[PDB]
């Protein structure tokens, strides 16, 4: 199903894009502790 | 009974089943901004200057 071969990338650039929401979140809260870790000395 | 509260309040499912409503609301969050995607449309296609004659 060619259609749906292209479907299927078309499908899998959401996942990819999902991810790199999930990804983003914990690197601000790995920078948060950082900051926290900083002040704690 | 604490035992049979305890099997059933268990944390290794309590933290399972927070985990997989979050990713499923964010899946639906941005499934609607997706949803909301056609503004990229008409701010594109129409860019009419010349009403600022009719202005």
């Amino acid at each position: 199903e060619k259609a749906n071969l292209i479907t299927n990338a078309k499908v899998h650039i959401h996942k990819l894009n999902l991810v790199n929401r999930n990804y983003t979140k914990r690197a601000e809260i790995s920078r948060k502790n950082a900051k926290i870790a900083l002040r704690r000395g | 009974e604490l035992k049979y509260i305890a099997t059933e309040a268990s944390p290794a499912k309590v933290a399972e089943i927070a985990e997989d409503s979050d990713v499923y609301v964010s899946e639906i969050e941005e499934a609607a901004d997706i949803l909301a995607g056609d503004p990229e449309i008409d701010l594109g296609i129409d860019v009419t200057d010349e009403l600022n004659q009719l202005e």
